[PDB]
Order: C-alpha cells, then sequence, then structure tokens
C-alpha cells in the first residue's frame, strides 16, 4: 500500500514537501503437478472373476 | 551358336510349394483319448461315489 503524510506550507523548510510513495504488486503461480498410480493384476484373475 | 538355360537367367522364375508343411500337427493324446470338460473358473468340484 502507498503512504500519505500531513504536510506543512513552506517554500524552504523540508516539512513543506509532499512525500513520495509507491504501490507494488507481486506474483502468485498455479503450477500443475502430476499425481498417479499403476495397479497390476494377472490376466487369468481378470478372466475368472464374476465382476 | 546356342541359348543355354543359364543365358536366359532370371526370365525363368523359381516356384514354391506348401506340400511338405501341409501335414496336420500332432494334437494332445489326452485331449482325444478322454472327455474334455469346459471350465469357467480355476477350480471345479466333482463329487464321486465313496460307499
Amino acid at each position: 500500500l502507498p503512504e500519505a503524510g500531513w504536510v506543512g506550507e513552506s517554500a524552504t523548510e523540508p516539512e513543506g514537501v509532499i512525500p513520495t510513495s509507491k504501490v507494488t504488486w507481486a506474483n502468485r503461480t498455479l503450477v500443475a503437478e502430476e499425481v498417479a498410480v499403476i495397479i497390476p493384476v494377472p490376466e487369468a484373475v481378470i478372466d475368472d472373476a464374476t465382476v | 551358336a546356342d541359348i543355354s538355360r543359364a543365358e536366359v537367367a532370371t526370365l525363368i522364375q523359381e516356384a514354391y510349394s506348401d506340400t511338405l508343411l501341409a501335414a496336420a500337427k500332432q494334437g494332445s493324446t489326452v485331449l482325444s483319448a478322454f472327455q474334455n470338460v469346459n471350465m469357467g473358473t480355476k477350480t471345479t468340484h466333482l463329487p464321486v461315489l465313496a460307499t
């Protein structure tokens, strides 16, 4: 966030000068990562099962 | 003075026959000697007379 200040009147004294300030932004990423499994089984068991 | 069978070269094609492969293969003796029982699963139970 930027930041304002209370400021005087003066052509010469440093309290007469309006402050400079900055807004800033940052970066958040979605990075896609892989989740997986392999489940091996005998072809004879797949053939004999009723379900 | 002549045209020999070598001098015509590849105008004479060679040929191929299936007849020494064409014999029927030797099946299992036990699959022709005895009854073949169809199975749907690894284990099948047969009751037999005991007294």
